[PDB]
């Protein structure tokens, strides 16, 4: 690289790209690498901390690539941390990484691991992508049948395209970036849509406003599309779930996160005397986390006993028998806030 | 005995919860001032006695939002540094008196095309106990006050 | 074209023409090209930015193509840039494009794609040709059955002719950069009638009073015709529409414009949370905007309160229902100013 | 239960801990001024109702920094004292908040081009219990706020 | 205020312009460039309304 | 909520910004003054009632270039100097209003065959905080505006 | 005040208008549309009350 004998200064001239670097704490992705990629190993995840990291781990920063492109589409979206699995021994190392929240598919097939570990318990979101070729609203809900009903996934259409990149970007490497730009600046509650895309990205399938109508409907395809104010930007916050529950991404990572939080809390509660004191330091630690949430807006309701209960006790939750197991029984309930979808404009033409 | 209900209808508003959304963004302020609507008096008085007294040109209007310096964001000076010679993005700021932890806005006032002159930088100071705050000030058109 | 080789100067001698560039905020026509039309391709839009743009796309300036001399009359009178989308493929690619505003037949046959996609939600307003052929005061109420009864609709009738085109020039092609040309100069508001046209132009059929009386009354014909003061000039401002409500194209089109710069800033409150701190502004977004055109002349009222009204609410535009539903709904109503259209002179012999 | 990384994110920052850095040196200042954007405004009018603000020329910085008198260093007064008729030694000022025994700028003010007018001397008083502090007065532009 | 509607109406006949006066550029100064323009004419009225 | 391209179109144009060139050479310059068209006015005037009025013969134009004096440079000076009986080179002025950090011009005045009389030396000082300043005097013809 | 009696009197005889004065239309100032008329006239007699 550069070799320095003398104290001196050096004005080497190369051209080398360096992003700004991030910390998110609530979204840590794990990008899904195919074999024949000889730089990663088997069976351990590398943590790469920045795009610096990633530049020294590659030689040269390849178009023809795939992680390439999409590594560096999340990097200059605002992306954090993130770790490097490939995809067959995916199913092996996700399970041992603690803090692990979104799970990427930069263009591969992670449709076999996603249901056997996106779990009711387990708090994985996994983003992917929707169908490289460019679809129909005739032959719509075919494609719609290739991916599954789970409530922890999310689709996001067009395969970005950038003037740097000589291949296709896969869009879920740039919307690993977007959530963590959206929790950082507005809030996990906040829903990723209307935001605009940092890098040098625009979609290569333009989309009508009559096709997205199809895919919005039942197992919903998210889609970025290209506005002449605003860019290119993403239209969609919704899962591929339809249930009135767990309609909506903003919903779904709230839980996905208040759920992570509660558990560090949970986590000093663990080999302690299960008796009444226990309980109630379990109840107070989860209320004060609760509250101050409820605080920044990120539950609904205008009391405060509206957005949140907690119970603990043994006559409400866990029987005697249950004690003496070694269990604790806690319930907990939200109210997220739901984001405007649509807007009805009505324009009357006599002023009354 | 005042019910509660009650007491959204009769009492006064207490001033010190707002949101102020400036443009699409909206950004937590410590305090804002000025905002006042103002209006010249013409005055006309001839020989036979009658003095006429009249409403006439409006005046411009100044605001000042004030708010603390917070460690990764600065977006109060990234308004005032794109200011090229006389092209400024100017935008709408809105005040709101809302309730405890507001959904739910009393009052609102309006100010249409506010744009930034004189920010100040917070006035470093080795013997004092305070937070760095930062004023920014706008000049803009039409307030106007606007029922819930 | 020019190869050079030493700096110097060149003093190359060639005809070409050039036309002085305009910038147009609120006009971007789409130009039906017909099929046997070499240089364009099928189900792609290509933006045109200036003549020059245009002349590097096609060789040189011919005199017998329909699309040639119908561009350079658009960029003559003032227009700017403009798409131009084949006329099969017309009806998948104007939905894509999202500026769009004027849909413009160059003598094309686009009546099959105005009724399917000129709609009362969509902003696009449509202006096409009048017959080819002189048409009689006579057998005048079955040329008008030709034409649609839209509202987003305006004929223009004699086919211009000028002495650099060898054909004769459509005349909705100059109308789109009339169009352009009177909302930069005086607003949308105001009628695109008594302008007259900048290029070469003049009608191929002089049109008398009483011919023009014949067509204007029940599915309108705007003409134009030349006057000896003014040279040629438009002389029309009706759509195809006769009811009062929409019978004028400048509040056809101050609609289609006022809608389009409302759906810009409804397009931040997206995906925002659905309470009252959103709806409130929602309203002072469009109150301010409303405002500011009242006080461009554009909506017709003495008092503010009579130009304009915007209302929002949960009792008053939307349901409890609805709002989980997702919807919000704002009404605007806006007064237009009408032109003046007929001036009656009662000429008194006595002076009294 | 606020972790000690969560304040370093969320929470403003007190004025009281910053470097200031005088061209290449770096010397301890008991308190920073002024330091501020400003814009003139000009406003067009015309007779039909439309009224046009726009931001103008802009105003010159003037910053106050104030230093007590240590024995045997005036560097504050070399610097003033070397003004020949035009001509003296402009060197940019950094003013940067950190964080205690500061390793880590939290943020970072930087001027152009200051030059000292004004040194202020001590009041010397008998009968007072203080510092003898001096205000070093600088004129300068282009304030600019950099994060981090 | 927005008008609509006239007060008072001057009338000028045949003006034709004559000295133009381009703004005077001036780097120390927070204007707007003006010009005046100057008309010669005959017959002023003035009407009611 | 003006947008930043709106106001290059619809706002007018602050006069503080402004490329002065003079032949082959640009030079900056304080002020620009004078610089306008001007025409007589013929009157006939007859017995029967009707009364003609014309624009007549054109009045030559007369420019005044304001410019501080810098230590190397006298080329306003140079030009003035060069005046033998009746030959002075005469070489065309252009004005242009520009936008910060001028790569864009915004209007433009043309000036032809203009010459120099009247260079004023400053006046010299003691109880004084100005610059020494200079204008010369330029006679001409055919002001000229040009859109952008 | 509320004039029913008169203090002083001054009388101009055969006056006639000369040079009747528009007001300057101005787009910043906050004043009334005055006129002034000029008139030419002779004697001028000022009579006590």
């Amino acid at each position: 690289t550069t070799v320095t004998s003398y104290p001196g200064v050096y004005i080497e001239e190369l051209n080398s790209l360096a992003l700004s670097v991030s910390n998110s704490a609530t979204a840590v992705p794990v990008f899904a690498v195919d074999e024949q990629n000889q730089y990663i190993s088997e069976d351990n995840a590398i943590r790469i901390n920045s795009w610096m990291d990633y530049l020294n781990l590659i030689g040269n920063f390849n178009n023809e690539d795939k992680l390439d492109v999409s590594v560096r589409a999340y990097f200059a979206n605002g992306g954090g941390y993130c770790y490097l699995v490939k995809t067959t021994s995916l199913e092996k190392i996700i399970p041992t990484l603690d803090d692990v929240t979104l799970l990427v598919a930069a263009g591969e097939d992670i449709k076999t691991t996603v249901d056997v570990l996106c779990q009711p318990g387990k708090g994985l979101f996994a983003v992917f992508d929707g169908p490289e070729t460019e679809l129909t609203i005739n032959g719509a809900e075919e494609a719609k049948q290739a991916y599954t009903a789970t409530p922890f996934a999310a689709v996001y259409y067009p395969w970005l395209k950038a003037d740097w990149a000589n291949i296709d970007i896969p869009p879920s490497a740039v919307m690993a970036g977007v959530y963590a730009s959206v929790d950082l600046s507005r809030g996990v509650w906040k829903a990723p849509a209307n935001v605009a895309l940092k890098g040098g990205l625009e979609p290569k399938f333009l989309v009508t406003d009559e096709l997205q109508g199809e895919y919005n409907t039942g197992r919903a395809i998210n889609m970025i599309r290209n506005f002449s104010n605003t860019g290119t930007t993403v239209w969609g916050a919704r899962t591929l779930e339809d249930k009135d529950n767990w309609r909506y991404v903003p919903v779904r990572r709230l839980f996905n996160s208040v759920e992570r939080d509660i558990k560090r809390a949970m986590s000093f509660a663990m080999f302690e005397p299960n008796n009444q004191p226990t309980w109630e330091r379990v109840r107070a630690a989860i209320s004060n986390y609760l509250y101050s949430l409820w605080q920044q807006g990120g539950l609904a309701g205008s009391k405060e006993e509206d957005a949140y209960f907690v119970q603990i006790g043994k006559g409400i939750t866990m029987t005697q028998e249950q004690i003496d197991a070694g269990q604790m029984i806690v319930k907990v309930g939200l109210a997220a806030v739901r984001p405007a979808e649509f807007i009805i404009l009505q324009f009357t033409q006599d002023v009354e | 005995s005042t019910s509660t209900s009650q007491i959204a209808v009769e009492y006064p508003i207490p001033v010190y919860r707002f949101i102020v959304s400036v443009g699409d963004e909206k950004i937590p302020f410590n305090s804002v001032s000025g905002l006042d609507i103002s209006y010249d008096t013409i005055e006309y008085r001839d020989g036979v006695g009658n003095w006429f007294k009249m409403p006439g040109q409006s005046q411009s209007t100044n605001i000042t939002l004030r708010k603390g310096v917070f460690p990764g964001k600065t977006e109060l000076f990234d308004w005032i540094n794109s200011i090229q010679l006389n092209q400024v993005e100017k935008k709408d700021i809105t005040i709101s008196l809302t309730n405890d932890a507001g959904t739910e806005l009393l009052m609102t006032w309006n100010v249409s095309n506010a744009f930034p002159t004189s920010l100040t930088s917070p006035s470093f100071d080795a013997t004092s106990n305070d937070i760095a705050v930062q004023e920014i000030t706008l000049m803009a058109d039409r307030v106007i006050m606007q029922a819930v």
